[PDB]
C-alpha cells in the first residue's frame, strides 16, 4: 500500500511534467511559427517592393 | 558571354568603403561585337534590355556575315568613342571587345595577302604593335573622372 501510494505520487508527478512538457513544445512551435511567417511575409513584401522600384526603372529608362 | 553579361548588368563601384562619400553613377558600355554569330548577338541585345542598358550604351555590331576586312577598324572604332564619352564628360566606360580571335584572323588575313613574314602559327609580326594600339588605349587619367575599364573576350583556339 506505501509503495503503490509512492508509485501513484510519482505517476502524478510525471503527469505533471508531461503536461509541462507539451505546454512547453506548443509554446515554442508557436514561436517558430511566428517567426517563419514574419520573415517569410517581410521577404515577400520587400521582393515587391524592389520588383516594382525595377520595373519603374526600366519604365522610366524607356 | 553570360560572364561578360552578368559584368555588364550587375557591377558597381562601391563608394561607401573606399571614403569619398558618395556620386553613384552608373557605367556606359561599349559593347562591339567582332564576328558574333547571330544567338550571341541575340542573348546580349535581349539582356541589355532586360537590364535596361541600352539608354547608356552603344553596340558597334560587325556580324559573322558582314565582310571581313572591317574587324580591323571595328575596335579602334569603338575605342575613340570610349577615349571621348570619358575624356570629356567625366564617364566610367565600360567597354566589352568581344571575340578578339576573328580580329587576329582578319588580321591574319590582310598579312598574308601582302606576303609577309609571319612569326609562330602564321600570325605576322606587327600583330603585336596592332594588339597593343587597340588595349593601351584605355586606363586612367590625372585629374578628369573619366576612365576605361576593358573586358576583351578572348577564344583560345586549342584552349
Amino acid at each position: 500500500s506505501k509503495l503503490e501510494a509512492i508509485l501513484s505520487q510519482e505517476v502524478e508527478a510525471e503527469i505533471q511534467a508531461l503536461l509541462q512538457e507539451a505546454e512547453a513544445k506548443a509554446e515554442a512551435v508557436k514561436r517558430e511559427a511566428e517567426e517563419k511567417a514574419k520573415a517569410l511575409l517581410q521577404a515577400r513584401e520587400r521582393a515587391l517592393e524592389a520588383q516594382y522600384r525595377a520595373a519603374l526603372r526600366r519604365a522610366e529608362s524607356a | 558571354n553570360e560572364i561578360a553579361a552578368q559584368i555588364a548588368r550587375q557591377a558597381t563601384v562601391r563608394p561607401d568603403l573606399s571614403g569619398e562619400g558618395e556620386k553613384e553613377e552608373p557605367f556606359a558600355v561599349v559593347f562591339a561585337a567582332m564576328g558574333i554569330t547571330q544567338r550571341e548577338l541575340s542573348y546580349f541585345i535581349q539582356e541589355f534590355e532586360r537590364t535596361g542598358a541600352l539608354s547608356r550604351s552603344v553596340l558597334f555590331l560587325n556580324k559573322a556575315d558582314d565582310p571581313t576586312i572591317e574587324r580591323i577598324l571595328t575596335p579602334r572604332m569603338a575605342l575613340t568613342v570610349a577615349e571621348y564619352l570619358a575624356f570629356e564628360h567625366d564617364y566610367h566606360v565600360l567597354v566589352i571587345l568581344t571575340d578578339m580571335t576573328n580580329y587576329c584572323e582578319a588580321l591574319r588575313e590582310i598579312g598574308a595577302a601582302r606576303e609577309e613574314i609571319p612569326g609562330r602559327r602564321g600570325y605576322p609580326g606587327y600583330m603585336y604593335t596592332d594588339l597593343a594600339t587597340i588595349y593601351e588605349r584605355a586606363g586612367v587619367v590625372e585629374g578628369k573622372k573619366g576612365s576605361v575599364t576593358q573586358i576583351p573576350i578572348l577564344s583560345m583556339p586549342d584552349d
